[PDB]
RNA sequence: UAAUUGCGAUAACGAACGAGACCUUAACCUACUAAAUAGUGGUGCUAGCAUUUGCUGGUUAUCCACUUCUUAGAGGGACUAUCGGUUUCAAGCCGAUGGAAGUUUGAGGCAAUAACAGGUCUGUGAUGCCCUUAGACGUUCUGGGCCGCACGCGCGCUACACUGACGGAGCCAGCGAGUCUAACCUUGGCCGAGAGGUCUUGGUAAUCUUGUGAAACUCCGUCGUGCUGGGGAUAGAGCAUUGUA
């Protein structure tokens, strides 16, 4: 009847609304932060996407989701690369050029997933065949 | 209110041909006798959720077999026919096996 | 005419044994069926047939 | 939290339950060191005397050693239950004879020659000598049997 | 004023609030604790051999909000432990359910925690007010 | 070279099969006028701070539409190409590697040719086969051995550490049954040292035991490597479960 559309938009593995709220860099949203974690394993991996790139780099730009899904694995090991991509490409309308141009260069001989986004989507299987890497599970006669 | 359009959401489910044909025969010839309006159906990838009571309990030699498959045929209907012929369409053609999910959505 | 032809049978090996061919195999009682080895390939259409994979 | 300041009140190995014990160790294992008793029964005694885990071998000498072996003795008059242990109601009366050093390897024969006096599977297995609480040993049996 | 939502954390929370609860005496031992082996899926007790209920105490102050609810049919589980059954494998077995009831028990007759409509427990104002502002008057005084 | 795969000439010519003959794969469409269990703005006010609106019930034909994850049908990608030599280019090697794919497209399936005194006569009354019914070639019946060991062979693990421990987040995977005339029946509550014991809740269930939650990982205060903490195929007392047992 009316044309009321929700504005679906797209993410890793999981949706989306499209409608951010800008701030002043401001890396939370309203009544909690996300980067307190302290993990004892991966900290070095986390400060990979921003230590190499530049250390506070969030004085336009922050992150505004809410979203249910996918994995927390996956959550893990795709939104840092996420904002990664986000502060290295998407910020070519405000970071200098030279510098995302050494960026990049400095990235092609450092694509090893390690700046790699998390592309995986769950998928469903067939029944009648489970086998990975051994064999199957027949019997003889 | 009266002549009500709640659109229950008719669920198209067989096994066979001779009940699939049967039972979109049924509406569509339906349809056509009493003039609904022209919007007809097509298939689906099929509404399987995997269980089966499999019987193959040790893995010996080598595979001279089968595959364990079959093709629920769950169909659906793009329609906007009234919720009376769409329940007429359950209480004739009388076979049991034909499931209807009580779902208040038209389109 | 006898007395000592009866025996408990309810439940265990002892009680239900195959219906088959007087088999050998086959303690499975998935819906009752019981059926043996040979007998599942005795059984013509029941695998959901198709090769691909 | 405490420095250490103790003196030189530790003494020579002391004697309980006829063998010696380390003079190295903290008194709940001191105890645990000990046949007829272990980890369980150990501390439970020690925390039914109620005695801190930072004392050394220079206290709880001798003579303050026998107020653990008498309420270890004696559960009755200190309101010990008495059932977090093992042995109760087993054979006797129905009173509970709690596990003590010696009476362990004094009593461990009683069931033994009840058991082949009535001739059971338990004793004529045993008398066999091969295992007896459902193990098949069919093939092995090349340094025991 | 400028204190956001919560400002809580896990082992400043853990061992500053257990030394707090034992300033203010809030014991609530159930009794026949430091004789159990306080799992079913542990090799012996705790080796302190005193207390240690303010160990669980200030655990579950703070997951009762880093969960929204605490249920303890899972919580026997996260608790659960490696046992061996002789000359086989190391089996992954449930912790006790007795002590976990009895302590949630004991919780629920103090007013910290509360039973929640649709299936749960949540946290009563006594556990909020400890949340919220005093424990990052605690942690500013400890760092 | 994974191949009777390509060049090339020839008593050679033109044809099928093993791969080629097919499809499931692995990180796939601003895609399908497809469904209320997987969810998002506005939110129905806030019960965590209630002025620092994301949210707690999506106020049990429940704030609407739908798939953007539960159900997957199409056509579509990657090919050594844009570089040079390593065959005279007619094969093939490199690195700029280009991602739903530089290993043919990783892992999987056709028993192709024709044979085996190969396991199945004891597999469904299947083969010109030796013998019977009263002492049935024993159909059945009271039960129990079918795991007895002087011996060796074979795939499977419990340890021979300061790697044994408390506290906690460590939990990111589809997997499987259900009375319809007998055992699947609670997520939660309560008692217990614990096997375990009782109730709205599960017989037509994506729906209820199932909202399947897979496990030890780093840590410090302390004991603490030893035939002792490294454990239990070894022996004893009591607490009860599935099963007449």
């Amino acid at each position: 009847a009316v044309p009321s559309v929700q504005t679906f938009g797209k993410k890793k593995s999981a949706t989306a609304v499209a409608h951010v709220k800008a701030g002043k860099g401001l890396i939370k949203v309203n009544g909690s932060p996300i980067t307190l974690v302290e993990p004892e394993i991966l900290r070095f991996k986390v400060y990979e996407p921003l230590l190499l790139v530049g250390l506070d780099k969030f004085s336009n730009i922050d992150i505004r989701v809410r979203v249910t899904g996918g994995g927390h694995v996956s959550q893990v090991y795709a939104i840092r690369q996420a904002i990664a991509k986000g502060l290295v490409a998407y910020h070519q309308k405000y970071v200098d050029e030279q510098s995302k141009n050494e960026l990049k260069k400095a990235f092609t001989s450092y694509d090893r997933t390690l700046l790699i986004a998390d592309s995986r989507r769950p998928e469903p299987k067939k029944f009648g065949g489970k086998g990975a890497r051994s064999r199957f599970q027949k019997s003889y006669r | 209110q009266q002549q009500q359009i709640i659109k229950i959401r008719i669920t198209l489910t067989s096994t066979k041909v001779k009940q699939l044909e049967n039972v979109s025969s049924n509406i569509v010839k339906n349809a056509e006798q009493h003039n609904l309006v022209k919007k007809g159906p097509v298939r689906l990838p099929t509404k399987v959720l995997k269980i089966s009571t499999r019987k193959t309990p040790n893995g010996e030699g080598s595979k001279t077999w089968e595959t364990y498959e079959m093709r629920i045929h769950k169909r659906y209907i793009d329609l906007e026919a009234p919720v009376q012929i769409v329940k007429r369409i359950t209480q004739i053609t009388i076979e049991p096996g034909v499931d209807v999910e009580v779902v208040v959505a038209s389109n | 005419e006898n007395v000592w032809f009866s025996h408990p049978r309810r439940y265990g090996k002892g009680s239900r044994q195959c219906r088959v061919c007087s088999s050998h195999t086959g303690l499975i009682r998935k819906y009752g069926l019981n059926i043996c080895r040979q007998c599942f390939r005795e059984k013509a259409n029941d695998i959901g047939f198709n090769k691909f994979r | 939290s405490l420095v250490v300041q103790e003196q030189g009140s530790f003494q020579h190995i002391l004697r309980l339950l006829n063998t010696n014990v380390d003079g190295n160790i903290k008194i709940v294992y001191a105890l645990t060191t000990i046949k007829g008793v272990g980890r369980r029964y150990s501390n439970l005694v020690c925390k039914k005397a109620d005695v801190d885990l930072h004392k050394r071998a220079g206290e709880l000498t001798q003579e303050e050693l026998e107020r653990i072996v008498q309420i270890m003795q004696n559960p009755t008059h200190y309101k010990i239950p008495a059932w977090f242990l093992n042995r109760q109601n087993d054979i006797t009366d129905g009173k509970d004879y709690h596990t003590l050093a010696n009476n362990v390897e004094s009593k461990l024969r009683d069931d033994l020659e009840r058991l082949k006096k009535i001739r059971a599977h338990r004793g004529i297995r045993h008398f066999w000598g091969l295992r007896v609480r459902g193990q098949h040993t069919k093939t092995t049996g090349r340094r025991r049997a | 004023p400028g204190v956001s939502v919560r400002d809580v954390a896990a082992q400043d929370f853990i061992n500053a609030y257990a030394s707090f609860l034992q300033r203010q005496g809030k014991l609530e031992v159930p009794g026949y604790v430091d004789i159990v082996k306080t799992s079913s899926g542990n090799e012996m007790p705790p080796q302190d051999a005193e207390g240690w209920f303010y160990k669980r105490a200030a655990s579950v102050a703070r997951h009762i909000y880093m969960r929204k609810q605490v249920g303890v049919g899972k919580l026997n589980k996260l608790y659960g432990g490696a046992k061996s059954r002789g000359v086989r494998p190391y089996k992954h077995i449930d912790a006790s359910g007795s002590i976990n009831r009895k302590v949630l028990q004991a919780l629920e007759k103090i007013g910290i925690v509360e039973i929640s409509p649709k299936g749960g427990r949540r946290i009563s104002e006594n556990g909020q007010r400890d949340l919220d502002r005093i424990a990052a008057q605690t942690l500013e005084e400890d760092e």
